[PDB]
Order: structure tokens, then C-alpha cells, then sequence
């Protein structure tokens, strides 16, 4: 079907010192009239920042404070945060429709998080937990389970790959991570992953397993000033070979 | 919250292939066009078809709009665990001047597949040999049964997931609970959620 | 009342 | 008697300095009540009868927003008209759009209506059923398979069948005093003698209101169009109207001619005669 | 563009008597594009401040126009209203004879 392909934003994920300055971009190559920069915010949903009627002209929505928009030409329209505050931390959506009122397109959307300080970034910590004895022998069945963990920001996908190849027939990754410290903001996450496998096809030593987690932390123009090593955007995996009987 | 559009939220769990009917209230009379959109969790909001007056068929899906009582309905048929996601109401209306789209916060959907041979089990997976952490699986068992949240913040349990082993045409819940905490245990985890009677508790 | 006139030709 | 309500809008290109003029003006039956002009000072629409000031802030700001977004809507399909029409961007251009609604005695929508025209030519327009478009040429087949497949029609015929028709109602009733009014024509008739065995006599009709009316000039019992010179009705400026039809008489005949006024205000046909 | 050629009428509000105020009145009807020039003429002479109509059309799509001021008309003043046009070699003048 359609790929919708036509609105396109970057980047899909950043973070923020507080102080920082930032700029989204967006673009269709629809030919549309019209852009709009939306910001979704759990439990209030899409909120309109600024739009652009036409290729000239951009107008204030419904929450346009702390953002400015500028659309340079046809197909591009640039959402900017001149200095971040916790408070802007969102999903961002853009998207363009033929003209006002029509049906809108939207982009993949852009994961932003500030925080008071970097230092409060830390990427996920992958452990990948064997099959039960108890659940081969019950359920001819072996369930592995993935836990990446103490991540910051909630940045990160999460691969299962079976001698060289990602699968995803047997796997189950819960749809969102997890507040370690629900209370407290700043709070590091937690996904947990399972793969399940014939105990056949497990217990054979040929077949091994990779839980692979992608994390956007920090690039090397930023400033790391902590001991621990500068937590930038990787992939965490943790490995497991088939054991026999 | 004040919304010009209003869906009623909350999870609407259902069984697959059972029907799934939502309805969606607009305030402003002026409204012009009407849409339902469907996001995927963690995703951007997908056009799933414009609701007109004159009804609007599309195999599974049909969804009317009624301007005299200003609601729309959408309707799904033999519903599919694949169309599980979050139902957006969306009307065009002059906002100051130029025509704009409202969203409706979304009502969920979750759409689950009835279990032929459950066999509700709680197995204790093997330690990772660089974690300290006791992991706890509740797996096979029945879709009505499910999972609640932690009374201990130490101990973290991941809320339920259907997989497909599409090879053996085989779907299983499961849910995770993890702690490092001394006095967790397998059996002791979950216990703050009501399992079947039945649950298979080993001691590997 | 004037009209909702939104469309393109 | 059946009434109605029309709007009236008018685009104009004027390339190299500026977006076109728009002037949008409404009327109902043949009393105009609002306006808009995209070069005015205001930027709202401006009441121009008595009886629409009595409207709250909620509607001048719905209002101003629809007719502006409109000027928006056009200004584009200005450029859109070019395209389609294969015509230079230094050329100016005028595309003049209509929408209205009319209510019978009873207050019952009696019938709709929406029409674009792009340089004084029929462009696209709504039929009486508000359901199907009729497109004047090769150009407008292109908006008609685009307004079909976006089921516009349907938009249209919700406001004319609901929005047009409360608003003709609302004003009707709130101006009652003044729409609903018949100002009788205040006719008379003078003498204008020229050459040898011949003048004009000058049948007036002034400050009636609305503007259809009907002059017949009538000699010996008999209709006479030949020496007939009528005058498309003409305004007053004050609310009313005006129009005259003179006829060449010869001299002494005066008295065998009769002008027959029927006007909606009047109890029965007026008859007038040369009285010196 | 197809042009069309403006119809003028000059009269008066109400039937004029000398002292009496009165309105001056042109109407220009029929004509296309929007765009006039009209002027009301006290003898040849501009008139100061003269107000118009919202420019409106007919089912012909042909625009109508009242270009009209507050005066006071006597037994010598003749009154005149200039109106060019695209369609207009040159200003057509119409002044206003009070019998018409």
C-alpha cells in the first residue's frame, strides 16, 4: 500500500541539555500547499504548534511558545526550539495536505527529550535470559527472554537475529519501555523481549541468537565531562548458542 | 479536557473476528469533512478512510457520519489481531481563519485471538551470568486472564504479549517479571494479579 | 451566513 | 412571497504588485446587508443595513473568518485557472464566485446555489439538485472529477440546505421592519414636447422597494412598445429604486394615453394619465 | 478576458428643486472587468468627495455601480459624471439633464 513516503522528518530521535537550541525539518515531495507541525503528548494527543497555508505565508496554532517555524520553500518546513526546556520533551509530528482542510500526510514523527543535564543519558544494558527446563519438557516449547534496561532517554529499538537473519515469527516485544522509577522524571527505562523456538530447533548448538538494541544517546561534537564512557547512539546485544540435551 | 472532538478512550479489549463499533462526538456544527485515522503505538497517525453523509463501505471497515446528531461511527467486521491500534476521530472546521483538522485523543483497540489449549505456566528462565536478576515467564495462558501491576517497585512486570509462531500456526501470551530483590520468587511473582487456579508452577 | 468555501480547482 | 439571500464574490488579478483584490457582498432579496474587501482598512466584515449590527462579536469573527479564508481559496485557484487555461502570469484575471439559498412564504428551503466564473464565462456550477456539478469546459472537467471524488456537492448542499436558509430566516425576522417592507412607487408623469405634432410623456416610478416592476405603456385601449423607451431600473441609493419609459405622442393626444405600474406593495395596478 | 462596455444613467435621489438638498447619482451597469474611474463633475469640475457602491454583478457577471454625493442643485449648475474604462478610447461624460 501507500508508504506515505511523501512527508519526511529528521531526525527520528534527539536529546537535549535544557540550555540547548534545536531544529527539526520536514519535507514532501507531494506538492502539497500546506504544512503543519503537530506536537503529541500522552493523554492530550495531537496539539497544532504552527502551520503554513500556502508556499509564502506560516501562522501560530494552538500551542506555538518556546517553537518558531519557517518554511523555506514548497516542500520544506524547519520546526525550531530556540532554547529547550523538560517541559517541550514530546513526539513531533509534521505533515502536509494538497491545501487547508484537506486530508493530511504525515511524517514518521521525531522523539525529542531534554533533560537538566546529560549526565542523566545512559544507554540500555541487554541480557538475554536462556529457555526454562521446566517449559522445554512441559511445552516442547522454548520461550528466550531479552531485558534492556537503566536506558536514557526511552530512545531504542529492538532487534531478534537467529544466525545472521532478524526474525520476528516468535517474538513479542512489550509495545513501550518502562519508568524504572515511575515517580521521578528522568527516570531510566526498561524493555523485555521473547523469542520463542521449537525445543528441537534450540537445543541444536549450530543455531545462535543475538537480542540487539539500538539506543541514540549523544554524538562526538557533544561534551562528556563523567568518568563513565560518553553514552552515545549504538547497538547493545547480548548473544546465546543452542544447548543439547 | 475541552476537545471538539471526543472519543471515548480506555482499552476496548475484544475478541478476533468479533464485531467492534466506535463513535466519535463533534461540538462545532460548522464542521466540514470527517476522517478516521489509525496510529499505531509508538508511530504517526495513518488516514484510514473519510466518513461521508451518503455512508462510506470498504470491505471490513464502513463508517457513517450523521450532521443532524453530530457524531460518526466507524465499524470493523471480523476483526483481526493485525488492526489492534489506537482509532482517531478527525474534523475539519475554521479555526480563526483557514480550515484545520481536529483529533480526537483516539479510542484502543485490541483485538485478541481465543486460545485453544491454554496451559497457564509460570517458568523461572536461566540467569543471565552477568545478571543478578531472578526472570519469571507466565506464558499459555487464557486471553481473559490478565496481568496487574507490581505492589513492590523493586519487583518490574511487563504487561501481556501475543506472539505468533506463524511457523506451527501456534499464538501464546506471556508476560515477564524480573527483580533482583531477595524473597522474589517465581511463584511469589503475579501473585498480585488473579491467574488461573490451574497454573503450572515448577520448581526447575 | 456566508460559506464554508475551502475546495481547489 | 418568496425570499432569498445571495453572496457575491470578485477576485481580481493584478500581477507584479499584489495579491488580488477580493470583494465579497451579500444580499438578501434586494436589501445588501454585508461586505468584505481585501484592501480595506477593516480586515471584518462590515455591516452596511441597520438590522445585521444586531448580530454578537461570535458572529462577525465566524463571518470574517469564512470570507477570508474564501479570498485565500481563490487567490489560489487564480494560479490553478492560469494552468488549467495555458495563460500567461502578466496577464490580469477575474474570477467572480456566487452562492445563495431561497425560501419560500412558508420559511422552507425552496432551492440552492453555487457557481464560479473565471473571466465573466460560467466556469463550474451546482445543480438545482446540489448533488451532480455542470462544467462549462475541457478546463472546469478538471475541478468537476476533483470536487466529485472529495463528494464536495454533499458539503455544499449541508450549508445551503442548513446554515444559507437559518441565516435568510434570522435576518428576515430580525429586520422584519425593513425586508419584509413593500415601499409602493411614488409615480407621476410630465410633459416634454418636441418639434412639430409631437412630446413625451415621461411615466415615473420612484423610491419603491423591491426592484421588480413592470411598465406598460397603453394608448386608445391598445399596448404600445414601438415609441416605448424604458430604462433598466436604476437605484436611489437611499434603499429604493427608480424607473422611467417615455413615448413620442403627437401634440394633442396626451389624454388618450395610459401607464399601467404593478408592483408588489401596491393593492392593485396603478393607471396614469396626462394631467395638465 | 472578453470586455464589455459600461451603461451610464446620471440622476438625482429625489426630483430636483433649486436650494433644495438633493443626492447626485451615476450608475454604471453591464460593464467588465471590476476596474472604473468615475467621477461626478460640478461644470467640468472634479468633486471633491464622492462616495460609491460595494462592486457587485448580475447573472450576465456584468458589475453595477452608485457613485453618488450630497449637494445642493440650482437653475445654472450643471452636473456631469466622467467615466473611463479599459473599454474607453477616452472618457465618456455624461452629464445630467434633470427631466431624464
Amino acid at each position: 500500500g501507500s508508504m506515505n513516503a511523501g512527508v519526511t522528518q529528521t531526525p527520528k530521535f534527539q536529546v537535549l541539555k535544557t540550555g540547548q537550541s534545536m531544529t527539526l525539518q520536514c519535507a514532501q515531495d507531494m506538492n502539497h500547499n500546506s504544512m503543519y507541525w503537530y506536537r503529541q503528548d500522552p493523554g492530550m494527543g495531537l496539539r497544532l504548534i504552527y502551520y503554513s497555508a500556502s508556499e509564502g505565508t506560516t501562522d501560530k496554532g494552538e500551542v506555538p511558545n518556546g517553537y518558531n517555524v519557517s518554511r523555506l520553500n514548497k516542500r520544506e518546513f524547519s520546526l525550531r526550539l530556540e532554547s529547550a526546556a523538560p517541559s517541550q520533551t514530546s513526539v513531533y509530528f509534521c505533515a502536509s495536505s494538497e491545501s487547508g482542510g484537506y486530508e493530511q500526510y504525515f511524517g514518521p514523527g521525531t522523539r525529542l527529550t531534554v533533560t537538566e543535564d546529560l549526565k542523566n543519558v545512559f544507554p540500555p544494558e541487554v541480557a538475554v535470559f536462556e529457555p526454562s527446563e521446566a517449559e522445554i519438557s512441559h511445552t516442547q516449547k522454548a520461550t528466550l527472554v531479552c531485558l534492556a534496561t537503566g536506558f536514557y532517554p526511552d530512545h531504542v529499538e529492538l532487534s531478534w537475529w537467529v544466525n545472521g537473519k532478524e526474525v520476528h515469527s516468535g517474538v513479542c516485544t512489550d509495545p513501550q519501555p518502562l519508568k524504572e522509577q515511575p515517580a521521578l522524571n528522568d527516570s531510566r527505562y526498561a524493555l523485555s523481549s521473547r523469542l520463542r523456538v521449537s525445543a528441537t530447533f534450540w537445543q541444536d548448538p549450530r543455531n545462535h541468537f543475538r537480542c540487539q538494541v539500538q539506543f541514540y544517546g549523544l554524538s562526538e561534537n557533544d561534551e562528556w565531562t563523567q568518568d563513565r564512557a560518553k553514552p552515545v547512539t549504538q547497538i547493545v546485544s547480548a548473544e546465546a548458542w543452542g544447548r543439547a540435551d | 479536557m475541552r476537545k471538539e472532538v471526543e472519543q471515548d478512550p480506555g482499552p476496548f479489549n475484544v475478541p478476533e473476528g468479533a464485531t467492534v463499533a466506535f463513535n466519535c462526538t463533534y461540538s462545532n456544527s460548522a464542521s466540514q469533512s470527517f476522517f478516521w485515522y489509525r496510529q499505531d503505538c509508538r508511530k504517526e497517525p495513518k488516514l484510514l478512510m473519510s466518513v461521508y453523509s451518503s455512508g462510506n463501505e470498504d470491505g471490513r471497515f464502513t463508517a457513517q457520519l450523521n450532521r443532524a446528531s453530530q457524531y460518526i461511527s466507524l465499524l470493523i467486521r471480523d476483526s483481526k489481531l493485525s488492526d489492534s491500534a489506537t482509532y482517531l476521530c478527525v474534523v475539519n472546521m475554521l479555526r480563526n481563519s483557514g480550515y484545520a483538522l481536529n483529533f480526537g485523543k483516539g479510542t484502543s483497540l485490541l483485538v485478541t485471538p481465543h486460545i485453544q489449549n491454554p496451559d497457564p505456566a509460570v517458568y523461572q528462565l536461566r540467569d543471565s551470568k552477568s545478571s543478578d536478576k531472578s526472570v519469571c515467564l507466565f506464558t499459555d495462558f487464557d486471553s481473559q486472564t490478565n496481568v496487574s501491576q507490581s505492589k513492590d517497585s523493586d519487583v518490574y512486570i511487563t504487561d501481556k504479549c501475543v506472539l505468533d509462531m506463524r511457523s506451527m500456526d501456534f499464538k501464546s501470551n506471556s508476560a515477564v517479571a524480573w527483580s533482583n530483590k531477595s524473597d522474589f520468587a517465581c511463584a511469589n511473582a503475579f501473585n498480585n494479579s488473579i491467574i488461573p487456579e490451574d497454573t503450572f508452577f515448577p520448581s526447575p | 451566513n456566508y460559506n464554508y468555501l475551502y475546495r481547489l480547482f | 412571497g418568496s425570499h432569498s439571500m445571495r453572496y457575491f464574490s470578485t477576485s481580481v488579478s493584478r500581477p507584479g504588485r499584489g495579491e488580488p483584490r477580493f470583494i465579497a457582498v451579500g444580499y438578501v432579496d434586494d436589501t445588501q446587508f454585508v461586505r468584505f474587501d481585501s484592501d480595506a482598512a477593516s480586515q471584518r466584515m462590515e455591516p452596511r443595513a441597520p438590522w445585521i449590527e444586531q448580530e454578537g462579536p461570535e458572529y462577525w469573527d465566524e463571518e470574517t473568518g469564512k470570507v477570508k479564508a474564501h479570498s485565500q481559496t481563490d487567490r489560489e485557484n487564480l494560479r490553478i485557472a492560469l494552468r488549467y487555461y495555458n495563460q500567461s502570469e502578466a496577464g490580469s484575471h477575474t474570477l467572480q464566485m456566487m452562492f445563495g439559498c431561497d425560501v419560500g412564504s412558508d420559511g422552507r428551503f425552496l432551492r440552492g446555489y453555487h457557481q464560479y466564473a473565471y473571466d465573466g464565462k460560467d466556469y463550474i456550477a451546482l445543480k438545482e439538485d446540489l448533488r451532480s456539478w455542470t462544467a462549462a469546459d475541457m478546463a472546469a472537467q478538471i475541478t468537476k472529477r476533483k470536487w466529485e471524488a472529495a463528494h464536495v456537492a454533499e458539503q455544499q448542499r449541508a450549508y445551503l440546505e442548513g446554515t444559507c436558509v437559518d441565516g435568510l430566516r434570522r435576518y428576515l425576522e430580525n429586520g422584519k421592519e425593513t425586508l419584509q417592507r413593500t415601499d409602493p412607487p411614488k409615480t407621476h408623469m410630465t410633459h416634454h414636447p418636441i418639434s412639430d405634432h409631437e412630446a413625451t410623456l415621461r411615466c415615473w416610478a420612484l423610491g419603491f422597494y423591491p426592484a421588480e416592476i413592470t411598465l406598460t405603456w397603453q394608448r386608445d385601449g391598445e399596448d404600445q412598445t414601438q415609441d416605448t423607451e424604458l430604462v433598466e431600473t436604476r437605484p436611489a441609493g437611499d434603499g429604493t429604486f427608480q424607473k422611467w419609459a417615455a413615448v413620442v405622442v403627437p401634440s394633442g393626444e396626451e389624454q388618450r394615453y395610459t401607464c399601467h405600474v404593478q408592483h408588489e406593495g401596491l393593492p392593485k395596478p396603478l393607471t396614469l394619465r396626462w394631467e395638465p | 478576458m472578453i470586455q464589455r462596455t459600461p451603461k451610464i444613467q446620471v440622476y438625482s435621489r429625489h426630483p430636483a428643486e433649486n436650494g433644495k438638498s438633493n443626492f447626485l447619482n451615476c450608475y454604471v451597469s453591464g460593464f467588465h472587468p471590476s476596474d472604473i474611474e468615475v467621477d461626478l463633475l460640478k461644470n467640468g469640475e472634479r468633486i471633491e468627495k464622492v462616495e460609491h457602491s460595494d462592486l457587485s454583478f448580475s447573472k450576465d457577471w456584468s458589475f453595477y455601480l452608485l457613485y453618488y454625493t450630497e449637494f445642493t442643485p440650482t437653475e445654472k449648475d450643471e452636473y456631469a459624471c466622467r467615466v473611463n474604462h479599459v473599454t474607453l478610447s477616452q472618457p465618456k461624460i455624461v452629464k445630467w439633464d434633470r427631466d431624464m
